[PDB]
């Protein structure tokens, strides 16, 4: 863990894209 | 732009360089301003010309008496290295070699060069004139 | 060592290649000019004492 | 078809899954040759013994009793080569002096001076009167510490000794 | 090791060379000849001593031959000076690497004498003297510095190392095991002989002289020599000064391409100048060519250069646009006159099939003059929003626009009258925008006609949306962004008519191509024959006009005759009518009209009448971006064989030669690009002919080796596409393997409009010129300079990772290239900022620096990476009158996960626009008026959003048709560059939600609490962080260093180095001067002494108060030494307390423990020390820090205390920590407890230095 970014090749297997995505409600 | 020694209020003088093996930082700006140099915003620029690049430094009696001497030491006819080989052929005599080879150095210590091939009679000469 | 992305064509079709067994390197170091495209600086071993 | 001064692990080579690779099959060439450096009694015991049954089977009748005589020979050879022991299993007027040196290497001693004796085995090895041996023994020191072992002899030459030890290891 | 050392065996053996033919070489046969030499007969010892004394008196002569009398030289030759350096002694103190290589050979060589000299005293046999030679020439590299000093002789010590495995295990089978010795060192012996043959004449090289732009100013001399030394004396003085003032003046009339000429000047002397002026030339253009060819592949250089550079390739360009202008102006037109009357009734005949109503001129009152001047002035100040700091050019336009706004109706009389009436227009300048891989063009233009032109624009486009000009397949359209484009394109792949059906040889062929020259090769004079027949022709010749005007660039003039002008407002019409006229010639009339359909009802976007018309022609899909061309063709086995025929009877092919040649896509395997099949090669060089015949090459051009065809057929499993900057590759199902239906991303599936099932899938990349535009952006935002502050840094490279994600939202996933290459370039952004922290690199740092937002004081990083936060970073503490309290509280999350794909929100758009369809259709019936009760559920959800049906300027953005070839045109008139080019706010809406990150991101740091300890919050006594403010987007380098100084100066980042600031306690790991002059600010005019001081005072004014109830007879201040406050090594106590009979003392325990069992020692004098720490973010808990500095200071023989019975009080004053241990008498802890919390409370002293920190960091409440 010395700073070092690490490359996303590999470390997704249960994410998707939309998960974790929210919206907003109308103002007012 | 570049910041001057006027405009750092508060520089104060270096007391004692270091205690208990860690080395105390002087409070001032002045070596830091010999290596490198700040802008009008306050960040600081470093000189690079470190070309050797310098690895280690990264990470902290008289002459007649003399003359006197070797011609009591030779033989005539006979050269001074010729006297070392046979005085030298432990060796028959030790201590006159030893005295003999002191005297050759004496001779060559004030600037006489190539002592070692000369004859008894060149040294009686030289001791002459 | 350090070295000294090919299309498909009428030539290289697998349908026309018959894979029985496995060719390796040592095939190629053997024979290098039956088995080797571009073989530019190989050098003849010897064959048998 | 389609700085490290070790070297790494992934610069290795051969790391090929064949069965004919793996096991490459090395010669034992007529059980004649041997692989030099790698010690001959261990390759005579890693070998196949296959062409040991060759022999056997091929020799003359008479030729067996000339192996036997031969390996006599040769073990004769080696039982006067061997008569380089450990000093465990020998005994006190056979252990020459390049045995007492390995001793004395054994128990990490080293002493200045001349002539320096002989030190102490074991307490039935050892030279002291009996007296002393069975105070020695009723006081519990089963097994001596080296200063004892090197300071006892030179302490009995009567000689002046400089003991270079830290407290608690037996000097006292 | 075995195969390493075969490899230096087998490279020795290759790199063999026979050596070359000399003379026998004898050093000593000539050193024997000399006087000054004697041979003699020695012991190998004696003469391995000498040898070493020898070196040893040679080195200290040459370190006292500089009169170094600091540096001491060891008898094992170590080097090491006796005091601590200065500036200069270290400046005289910087030899020759070449000097400590000989220092370290020397050592080697005593070592190697030293050891035999310890074998002949007696004290170690041979057996223990091969040993000790094996382990010298193997680990030369550990117990030498050797190793530091030549770098290539890392090769000599691995392969030393490799033969020391080897016989290692030959030697350990049998009975030898483990242990120390073989006593086999010839072969560490040779090699290292082998290493001094090649290192002794380079050192006495050495000892041999230690003991004893510019090549064109040569040229230049050189030239000015032979001009100058041929003439005579009388001459000589004359010409020195005649020919240097024109022959600057050549250069500069030759750069500014004016043709030098001067009367009154001799021939030869002329040729010599037009030679010097050539060589100059021929020198300067390969130069400016290869600064071109090192930055684009990425080189770094200075910004002055590509400065310099862009200048010079724009002069170049200049040149080569008035040679070709002056060509056409020379050659004519380039057009026959059969073609130009051909393509003129071929759009007679289009415009007659479709009964198209011209364009007219708005006679006094359009009622809709006043809507579109309005748009026209917001998209003239839409460029000048950007910064609220302009120059005086520019105030005028802002002067000039204001007063368009003010008198709306004499602006339309005037933009009127200029139509009618001018033709004549000022000169446009020009200047070129600096991108690393390809040069474009930015137009300047007079703002008095560019109002005129803004507000032709909008009234062109909006004639044109009205009167239906443009068919459907002419893209981009307003309603559909580029992504929608390739989806509704495959789609329309998808929905055809058995298009995977190739039992029959069927095939199918996709060409995608460029109109290579589009916008140079178009003849003003054919482009208003063209124009006249839809616009009235005083407005075709006002178009006309304005393109035949000069253009400048600083020094050059040049008239414009061919081609058009890009950078006007109406320009971009001129764009796309033309390019239907390149339908017409394309398409042809026919298909074109079964496309296009009837006027009185036309067809959709990539849709028909019927399914006969649909099929009846090979020619079934269309589609042109503004220059790109992209088609599809299906056919069947005898149209594709008689095409191939009609090729091969032109161009016949006896070697198969067009398989060498043919564009395929190499960024996928090749089971997945195109496989070149005779046939399909043929078919796609037969497709590309026939598409190229149709085009006369005098008025546009198509070339093969910009153009791509992918033939699908029975022995091609797979389609290929580029378009709109995604890499599409398009996979049947029923072609490929089993249901199995994993998941995963940029794969788009693939149904059918009737029967709903799955029939082909579709797989997106990225393709290779995003990547490098995206590493050209990247590039530069690294050309900031060191007095940039960090957050503009970071806030360009959000910009552009937001102007990447938002575009490629589904592809990134699927491509890992451009995955590696996000993470490679963020690193270098986060080693930028490492660098401008500190120039030394730091072992570790924190990621919640660069993630933390910039609300918190951060720089509010976006992250495309794996970054996890280690554990003892999430803990957080608290102080109360009850003690300490310690609280604990994983992964940042990415950007990609927080972006809705392109698939799932095409699906929500057409759901929600549906159900606004049929609420709206319910809303109408019952007579009533859709608010925002009926829309709340669908909020934000929808191509274009919802959010622009409840706008203000609905009757505004209405009449706004054409904005979006418009928006990407913006590029060629304003300087800077335009992300988001393909979307507008206003028309599209939002696309994206950002806040979710920010609030994920605060939770994921652990907290609000948890973040606050890197930030030297607790220093500034503020008790709440929603009470405070910022002083006023950017932050300040040394405010940032200053704020972040708890986490930055950290024992775990800088490793081993620290130092101590002199006045305080301060511990600086490295050295930072930004941080430093803030610490000088802040802690200046002895304010460590004087909080100490303070804090003695008032501790010894409680002492002196309440003096019966602890039987104190007599407090003492101790006379305190004034370098006591900062002297940490050891201490001595500071306030005395003498007992009146006796007191009981307990056992050492913590201010906050109260469990106190006292014994009987019972003792008189009692000590108070005070102790000052400030602490980082790993040691700040000033509890074990109390005890440990009360057992270091009790327990050792170097401090003084007068009792043995005390306490020791330490302060934190980073944090704002207070504890104490020790000895306790009874009645003293409470009262102590009251009094450090009434001192931590209201010390003045502490006063000064909390409002100094809340000065220098700017923070107020």
């Amino acid at each position: 863990p010395t700073g070092e970014v690490l490359s996303l090749v590999g470390k997704l297997e249960g994410t998707r894209m939309g998960d974790k995505a929210q919206r907003t409600k109308p103002q007012m | 732009d570049i910041l001057a020694s006027e405009d750092v209020e508060g520089q104060e003088a270096a007391t004692l360089p270091s205690e208990g093996g860690v080395r105390i930082t002087p409070f001032n700006l002045q070596e830091e301003m010999e290596e490198g140099h700040f802008d009008a915003d306050g960040n600081y620029f470093l000189n690079r010309d470190a070309q050797i690049r310098d690895s280690w430094l990264d990470n902290i009696m008289s002459a007649q008496a003399l003359l006197e001497g070797l011609l009591e030491l030779l033989l005539p006819r006979e050269t001074v290295a010729g006297a070392l080989r046979r005085l030298g052929a432990q060796p028959s005599s030790p201590q006159r070699l030893d005295r003999l080879s002191g005297l050759a150095d004496q001779m060559v210590a004030r600037g006489n060069l190539g002592v070692y091939q000369e004859t008894r009679e060149r040294l009686a000469m030289r001791l002459k004139g | 060592f350090e070295p000294l992305d090919e299309d498909w064509n009428e030539f290289n079709d697998i349908n026309k290649i018959i894979i029985r067994q496995p060719i390796r390197t040592e095939y190629k170091i053997a024979f290098p000019y039956l088995y080797n495209n571009l073989p530019h600086h190989v050098h003849l071993t010897w064959y048998h004492t | 078809y389609l700085f490290v001064f070790e070297w790494d692990a992934s610069e290795d080579t051969s790391i090929d899954y064949n069965p004919l690779y793996k096991e490459r099959h090395q010669v034992q060439l007529l059980g004649r040759g041997f692989i030099a450096g790698i010690d001959l009694k261990q390759q005579k015991r890693e070998q196949s013994r296959f062409y040991g049954d060759l022999m056997e089977k091929r020799r003359t009748l008479e030729e067996k009793e000339q192996e036997e005589a031969r390996l006599r020979k040769l073990r004769k050879k080696e039982a006067k080569q061997r008569w380089d022991r450990h000093w465990s299993q020998k005994k006190l007027d056979e252990m020459t002096d390049r045995d007492w040196r390995i001793f004395r290497e054994d128990y990490s001693i080293t002493t200045k001076g001349g002539k320096i004796p002989n030190p102490i085995r074991s307490w039935k090895d050892s030279s002291l009167p009996p007296h002393i041996l069975e105070v020695i023994d009723k006081c519990g020191y089963k097994e001596p510490t080296p200063i004892q072992r090197q300071a006892i002899p030179i302490g009995l030459q009567n000689r002046d000794i400089i003991g270079v030890a830290e407290t608690g290891s037996g000097k006292t | 090791s075995y195969q390493k050392l075969l490899k230096y065996y087998v490279l020795n053996a290759l790199k063999h060379r026979p050596p070359k033919a000399q003379k026998k070489r004898y050093l000593f046969r000539s050193f024997k000849a000399t006087k000054f030499f004697q041979s003699t007969k020695l012991d190998w010892v004696e003469v391995g001593l000498q040898v070493c004394r020898q070196g040893y008196n040679m080195l200290n002569l040459l370190i006292h031959r500089k009169n170094l009398n600091y540096l001491h030289l060891d008898y094992n030759f170590n080097l090491k000076p006796v005091k601590t350096l200065t500036t200069k002694e270290r400046k005289k103190s910087r030899f020759g690497n070449a000097f400590h290589l000989c220092r370290e050979v020397l050592r080697l060589t005593k070592l190697v004498v030293d050891s035999h000299v310890q074998y002949r005293l007696g004290n170690v046999d041979a057996f223990q003297l091969a040993d000790g030679l094996q382990y010298i020439f193997a680990h030369v590299g550990q117990l030498t510095g050797m190793y530091r000093y030549k770098y290539k002789l890392m090769r000599q010590i691995r392969m030393c190392k490799d033969l020391k495995h080897l016989i290692y295990y030959r030697f350990n089978t049998g009975p030898v095991g483990k242990g120390p010795g073989c006593g086999f060192w010839a072969a560490g012996w040779r090699v290292w002989l082998f290493f001094m043959r090649g290192i002794t004449p380079l050192l006495e090289r050495w000892l041999g002289n230690l003991l004893a732009s510019h090549f064109d100013l040569e040229l230049r001399a050189a030239v000015m020599h032979d001009i100058l030394d041929m003439m005579p004396e009388g001459i000589k003085q004359n010409k020195a000064r005649t020919i240097l003032q024109h022959l600057s003046e050549a250069w500069r009339c030759w750069k500014a391409n004016i043709p030098w000429k001067v009367p009154g000047l001799p021939t030869p002397i002329e040729n010599m100048i037009l030679r010097y002026v050539k060589a100059k030339a021929d020198w300067w253009t390969n130069t400016a060519h290869y600064n071109r060819e090192r930055i684009r592949r990425g080189a770094t250089v200075d910004k002055t250069v590509c400065k310099k550079n862009l200048g010079r390739l724009t002069r170049l360009y200049l040149k080569a646009e008035q040679e070709r202008q002056h060509n056409y102006l020379k050659d004519g037109p380039y057009i026959t006159a059969e073609e130009a009357v051909a393509v003129y009734t071929t759009t007679v005949h289009w415009l007659e099939s479709r009964r198209f109503s011209p364009i007219p001129f708005p006679p006094l009152s359009y009622k809709h003059d006043t809507k579109l001047l309005i748009l026209a002035l917001e998209r003239l100040k839409e460029a000048y929003s950007v910064k609220s700091r302009l120059n005086q050019s520019q105030r005028e336009e802002l002067g000039l626009i204001e007063q368009a706004y003010d008198n709306p109706h004499e602006a339309l009389s005037r933009i009127k009258r200029h139509l009618l009436t001018q033709r004549a227009f000022k000169e446009v300048g020009i200047e070129f925008m600096d991108l690393y891989s390809h040069l474009v063009p930015v137009y300047d233009v007079e703002p008095l006609e560019k109002i005129t032109d803004a507000y032709l624009d909008q009234y062109l486009w909006y004639e044109a949306d009205k009167r239906r000009l443009f068919p459907p397949w002419i893209k981009p359209a307003d309603t559909e962004p580029p992504p929608l484009l390739v989806y509704k394109w495959c789609q329309g792949i998808n929905n055809l008519q058995d298009v995977w059906e190739t039992s029959e040889g069927e095939c199918n062929v996709m060409l995608e191509s460029r109109f290579e020259k589009m916008y140079e090769k178009i003849d003003l004079t054919l482009l208003n024959r063209l124009l006249r027949l839809i616009v009235d022709h005083n407005i075709a010749d006002y178009m006309t006009a304005k393109n035949n005007v000069v253009i400048n660039y600083k020094d050059m003039n040049h008239t414009n005759s061919y081609g058009i002008i890009r950078g006007l407002q109406f320009a971009s019409f001129i764009v796309q009518y033309y390019g239907l006229v390149m339908d017409l010639l394309v398409l042809g009339l026919h298909r074109a009209s079964e496309m296009a359909g009837p006027p009185q009802m036309p067809n959709d976007f990539l849709s028909f009448q019927d399914i006969a018309t649909e099929a009846a022609h090979p020619i079934r899909l269309f589609c042109r971006y503004i220059d790109r061309i992209h088609i599809f063709f299906r056919f069947t086995a005898d149209e594709a064989r008689d095409l191939i025929q009609r090729y091969l009877t032109e161009h016949p092919d006896p070697n198969n030669e067009n398989i060498v040649g043919y564009n395929n896509k190499k960024c996928w395997p090749r089971d997945a690009r195109m496989r070149l099949m005779k046939h399909d090669v043929n078919l796609g060089r037969a497709v590309f002919w026939d598409i190229k015949n149709r085009l006369p090459r005098s008025v546009t051009t198509v070339q093969w080796e910009n153009s791509f065809v992918s033939v699908y057929s029975k022995d091609n499993p797979n389609l290929l596409f580029n378009m709109c900057g995604f890499e599409c590759r398009i996979l049947p199902k029923c072609r490929t393997s089993y249901e199995e239906f994993t998941h995963k991303d940029g794969v788009w599936n693939l149904q059918n409009e009737v029967t709903k099932e799955r029939t082909a899938q579709c797989f997106l990349r990225v393709d290779d010129e995003s990547m490098q535009r995206f590493h050209n952006r990247v590039r530069q935002i690294l050309m900031a300079s060191g007095s940039t502050t960090f957050t503009k840094i970071v806030n360009k490279w959000n910009t552009a990772l937001i102007g990447l994600m938002t575009y490629f939202r589904e592809a990134v996933v699927n491509t890992q290239e451009l995955l590696d290459l996000l993470v490679k370039c963020e690193n270098k952004i986060q080693t930028r900022i490492k660098i401008g922290l500190n120039s030394k690199m730091p072992s570790r740092f924190p990621p919640v620096v660069f993630y933390t937002p910039k609300e918190l004081g951060g720089l509010g990083m976006l992250s495309m990476g794996h970054v996890l936060i280690p554990q003892s970073d999430l803990r957080w503490s608290k102080q109360t009158d009850v003690g300490i309290t310690h609280f604990r509280s994983q992964l940042i999350p990415n950007l990609y996960r927080y972006i809705q794909p392109w698939e799932s929100e095409f699906i929500d758009s057409q759901r929600v626009w549906a159900e606004y369809a049929l609420k709206r259709q319910e809303a109408i019936a019952q007579n009533r008026r859709l608010t925002l009760e009926d829309l709340e559920d669908s909020w934000d959800r929808g191509i274009p959003r919802i959010n622009t049906l409840f706008q203000k300027d609905r009757h505004t953005l209405a009449y706004d048709k054409g904005w979006r070839v418009r928006t990407d045109f913006k590029q060629y008139q304003v300087l800077k560059q335009n992300p988001f080019w393909w979307t507008h706010q206003r028309h599209d809406g939002k696309l994206w939600n950002l806040n979710n990150y920010r609030t994920d991101m605060i939770q994921a740091l652990g907290g609000v609490e948890g973040i606050l300890e890197h930030t030297l919050f607790k220093g500034t006594y503020f008790p709440t962080w929603e009470g405070l403010f910022w002083e006023k987007n950017q932050i300040p380098n040394r405010r940032f260093t200053l704020w972040w100084s708890p986490t930055i100066n950290r024992a775990n980042v800088y490793v081993g180095f620290q130092v101590q600031l002199d006045l305080t306690g301060i511990f600086m790991h490295g050295k930072i001067p930004t941080l430093k002059i803030s610490l000088i600010q802040i802690f200046r005019a002895h304010l460590w002494q004087k909080i100490h001081e303070s804090i003695v005072m008032d501790l010894c004014q409680v002492f002196d108060q309440e003096l019966d109830a602890l039987e104190i007879e007599t407090v003492q201040k101790e006379t305190i030494h004034p370098r006591k406050s900062y002297k940490m090594n050891s201490s001595c106590a500071d306030i005395l307390l003498f007992a009146s009979y006796k007191w009981n003392v307990s056992r050492p325990s913590l201010l906050a423990d109260s469990k106190d069992v006292m014994d009987s020692t019972t003792t008189q004098k009692y000590w108070i020390d005070i102790q000052l720490r400030w602490g980082d973010y790993d040691s700040h808990d000033i509890e074990r820090y109390a005890r440990a500095k009360f057992l270091d200071y009790t327990t050792d023989n170097m401090s003084i205390y007068p009792s043995p019975t005390g306490v020791l009080i330490a302060i934190d004053l980073a944090y704002n920590l207070h504890s104490a241990y020790g000895n306790w008498f009874p009645g003293s802890k409470p009262l102590i407890q009251q009094a450090m919390a009434k001192i931590m409370k209201a010390n003045p002293a502490l006063y000064v230095l909390r409002e100094r920190i809340r000065k220098g960091l700017q923070l107020y409440s």
